[PDB]
């Protein structure tokens, strides 16, 4: 059985300033093998974290990752315009590249 | 630092064709370099990997049908994509994949649209 | 703005055999997939033919949910264009399904010491379904020219078989329970709605 | 209720050969059936199945070069194989399997020789 | 990942009148999906046991199958002149059919 | 009448990382392949290019024992034929291997709560190993055209990196203690019998 990675909420609804937290499920224990990344309208995705939470060089300090096994978290301290998008998880260092569905941030 | 991908455009069912990633500031030779693709309106689905050593990988949608290739001379990753299907419809993005770093380096897509 | 009974369908006490899958017609209420994605003993959920950011944001005439227990290395059959004894004999989805498929290892509930034999699949076909097709007859399998009239034996097979679930099965071969959501958009008013 | 083998016999390294299964007292057609190899001296392998209503998988050593079939009308299982290497030299059975109760016919088998030099 | 089984003793001596055991380990728990098959040099296989005990049709009753999970035996009570040859188990219910390497069991 | 050392190798408090992979020769002994099944609960054991039924009956000249830790799912690459990471990169089997892989779970000893991190991995690398090369250099790899001069950043990449053994891994992450036994007939006396 491959790890299949799940992320949820599906889409969410914020202002900007909220703190914002959302979630990445896979289906069995991948220690910390978990990149996080935002696709902004019309752009390719961006890098943001990997090894579950070591910032990308050049991402802002209000990103920051968490989790380990089969429950991994990207936080948003406080949430800026720029941010409303949509984050892909992605399982590392295994070929049969993984990522999860997504999760789209809306402006409330 | 860029990829710059390009080939993309309208097919017909059953067509087939070659993508093309140029490649500057990294050596695709020495890098794991992936091809990832987005459908339009659905989430991110890796299509193949090229290790610097030659070893090649294949999502099981696209087996026997793609073949990721690259060129040392030119800098440039190629994706021959043939019997193409309205599932190969989609953005094709080239990355540097670091492989336990993510993928750092994307370009920012051609584009493959399937008639139906 | 009565929210749809997913409840009912996730945390029921014993689930369908897969070849006897259950389908329960959800419509008239406003979908909520937090109520799933909040379940706790939610763990995995693939869309095709839509994505889940978009959920919350469409309407559909009709959705099924069909729930079954299968094994852990049989998930991957319940998708579009897979092949296997499952998607062959038992559940098939069609090549454009648009829904999502939701499963989570059941083992702590429908395995046990020395055994569980509740859950069965068809073993023995001769043809494949059809998308959605069900087929529930225990009629003799007749594996070669001569016929069985109801009598097992040499090439007439009882056509079902159970899985037999223990705790100490590899993840493999442990339950999985499955929910799969069917997406109808017919040319009809739209009942169910996601906000 | 038999199966029988036939199409083996000596090929160079590169070369094709198509191994036949002919069957009387069972239905291929409505059988998972499948061909499992034995090199000499070694252990069973298996190579491929088709199931009754179409299906095919096959063992990864062989995937892509190898092709299994059936005619309905004659009653016959086969196997294309392509690209032939030293590994493929084995015994090849052709059997008829019942999943859960195992496979209970099988042939004698052909046996198919690769040329070393 | 899968399953591989293993078996032993790899060979075993024996005489006619003897009592023998031998096993099959399984890499994970396979409940009893199990076969067990008696081979003779250059023969077809012939299918002794399925779902790890029950003995196929017209095999003679000196032989039994035992165990769930990752170990399983092949008992013959007494043997007979015509039992001496090499005994393979098989992984049941799956495709990517999986087979032991063998036991060769030679008279003494 | 000596037997050989082989609970050195199997039996031994700790694994080399697989990038750093110890080699112990066995010769002038007699290899009871028995003692090994029986003890120390050696799970996985399978041989190429000979049969397990003959290994009593075969001579060599030397034994190597090959042993490293790596991941469940990485076993797999660990015979003839492969490709991928380890392979590629860590050990490679030549595709005539004539040997045994033997591979047991070693989560009880290798896992720790909050990650072990002491087994490693090459992980980039220009050019496949051969088989049975060994290459331990920890020089700073050059992913683009300016040499690193031994300085990481970027396209300057230290080429190890850690497996991540924690208890919670699925069975594929999980640490897998692995030999690989070499049987190696050159033209010269037999000193490895085990009757």
């Amino acid at each position: 059985m491959d790890i299949q990675l799940t992320q949820f909420p599906f889409s969410l609804s914020a202002s900007v300033g909220d703190r914002v937290t959302i979630t990445c499920r896979a289906s069995q224990g991948i220690s910390t093998y978990l990149a996080w990344y935002q696709q902004k309208p019309g752009r390719a995705p961006k890098l943001l974290i990997y090894a579950a939470s070591t910032l990308q060089s050049g991402v802002p300090s209000r990103f920051s990752g968490s989790g380990s096994g089969t429950e991994f978290t990207l936080t948003i301290s406080s949430l800026q315009p720029e941010d409303f998008a949509t984050y892909y998880c992605q399982l590392l260092n295994s070929y049969p590249v993984h990522f999860g569905q997504g999760t789209k941030l809306e402006i409330k | 630092v860029q990829l710059v991908e390009s080939g993309g455009g309208l097919v017909q069912p059953g067509e087939s064709l070659r993508l093309s990633c140029a490649a500057s500031g990294l050596t695709v030779s020495s890098n794991y370099m992936s091809w990832v693709r987005q459908a339009p309106g659905k989430g991110l689905e890796w299509v193949s990997v090229i290790y610097a050593g030659g070893s090649t990988f294949y999502a099981d949608s696209v087996k026997g049908r793609f073949t990721i290739s690259r060129d040392n001379s030119k800098n440039t990753l190629y994706l021959q994509m043939n019997s193409l299907r309205a599932e190969d419809m989609a953005i094709y993005y080239c990355a540097r994949d670091l492989s336990y770093y993510g993928m750092d380096v994307w370009g920012q897509g051609t584009t493959v649209t399937v008639s139906s | 703005t009565n929210l749809c009974p997913f409840g009912e369908v996730f945390n029921a006490t014993r689930f369908a055999s897969v070849y006897a899958w259950n389908r329960k017609r959800i419509s008239n209420c406003v979908a909520d997939y937090s109520v799933l994605y909040n379940s706790a003993s939610f763990s995995t959920f693939k869309c095709y033919g839509v994505s889940p950011t978009k959920l919350n944001d469409l309407c559909f005439t009709n959705v099924y949910a069909d729930s079954f227990v299968i094994r852990g290395d049989e998930v991957r059959q319940i998708a579009p264009g897979q092949t296997g004894k499952i998607a062959d004999y038992n559940y098939k989805l069609p090549d454009d399904f648009t829904g999502c498929v939701i499963a989570w290892n059941s083992n702590n509930l429908d395995s046990k010491v020395g055994g569980n034999y509740n859950y069965l699949y068809r073993l023995f076909r001769k043809s494949n379904l059809k998308p959605f097709e069900r087929d529930i007859s225990t009629e003799i399998y007749q594996a070669g020219s001569t016929p069985c009239n109801g009598v097992e034996g040499f090439n007439c097979y009882f056509p079902l078989q159970s899985y037999g679930f223990q705790p100490t099965n590899g993840v493999g071969y442990q339950p999985y329970r499955v929910v799969v959501l069917s997406f109808e958009l017919l040319h009809a008013p739209a009942t169910v709605c996601g906000p």
